[PDB]
Order: structure tokens, then C-alpha cells, then sequence
């Protein structure tokens, strides 16, 4: 006769992810690679959004 | 990137009068405060003046009825008449943008008074 014993699920092997970057990053250089940095009595508070 | 025009001093013999002008460009947004200060080759900056945009004037002891702070609202530029020179104002002196956001300095002003 003929059985049913088990049931094969062929497994995957890798993983794979893509995703979106946008092409605009951040004033961070604007930031740290400033040429003048103010006083410390006049902060300089940036946002970054 | 605010940028200070400081220009008008020079060497002048006791008694001389001067007029020196600081220009603003960059951003100065409307509610600006500007002062003067004074620094002479081992001392701190003094302050020498102050105007807001209110029109209030405000000066200093050392200088009493002597210098004078006038204002164009149409450059948004100010032009200091310095005048009853002596030689304890022997000093360079700054620009000193108050506006909301950091304070921009000048370049300096050389003035010598001697005889």
C-alpha cells in the first residue's frame, strides 16, 4: 500500500530586506563642521526634523 | 551669514570729532539690539553704548554726554558720533548685534586720540 509518514516544507535559505532612503540626510555637517559656533550665552538650538 | 560693516575711525589729535558706522546684513530680524563696545590693548570689552529697536539710547559713564548713537531705519544701519575726544579713548572698538539668535561681532574700528 501507500502512506502518508511526513510532510516536506522546503526550508528557506537566506534573508533578504530592501528598503527607502531618502536623498536628503541631515544639517549635521552645518552642525559640526561649522565655521562659528556661538557664545555661551547665546546658544545655538538647531531643529533638525 | 550676518555680516557687520564697521568703517570711520582713524588717528585724530585731542578734541577731534569721529563718526564711525556699522551696517548689518544677513538675517537681523526686526527686533534687533546693537551696542558698541570699547577695548583697549590689555583691558576687557567695555560697553560703550547700546540702542534697541525701541529707540531707547543707553551709554556708559566713562563717555558721559560725549558720544552719540544715531539710527536709519531705512538700511536698518547705525552711525556713532564720537566726539570731545581724549586720549582715554584710545581703544578699538566692535559692533554687538543682540537680534534673537547668537550675537555677530564686528572686525573692529582703530581710534587714537593723542598729542
Amino acid at each position: 500500500g501507500i502512506y502518508q509518514t511526513s510532510n516536506f516544507r522546503v526550508q528557506p535559505t537566506e534573508s533578504i530586506v530592501r528598503f527607502p532612503n531618502i536623498t536628503n540626510l541631515c544639517p549635521f555637517g552645518e552642525v559640526f563642521n561649522a565655521t562659528r559656533f556661538a557664545s555661551v550665552y547665546a546658544w545655538n538650538r538647531k531643529r533638525i526634523s | 551669514q550676518v555680516q557687520l560693516q564697521e568703517s570711520g575711525g582713524g588717528l585724530v589729535q585731542a578734541g577731534g570729532s569721529l563718526r564711525l558706522s556699522c551696517a548689518a546684513s544677513g538675517s537681523i530680524f526686526s527686533p534687533n539690539t546693537m551696542g558698541w563696545f570699547r577695548q583697549a590693548l590689555g583691558k576687557q570689552r567695555e560697553m560703550v553704548a547700546v540702542i534697541s529697536s525701541i529707540a531707547s539710547t543707553q551709554y556708559a559713564n566713562f563717555v558721559k554726554g560725549r558720544f552719540t548713537i544715531t539710527r536709519d531705519n531705512t538700511k536698518n544701519t547705525v552711525h556713532l558720533q564720537m566726539n570731545s575726544l581724549i586720549p582715554e579713548d584710545t581703544a578699538v572698538y566692535y559692533c554687538y548685534a543682540v537680534d534673537k539668535s547668537q550675537d555677530y561681532w564686528g572686525q573692529g574700528t582703530q581710534v587714537t586720540v593723542s598729542s
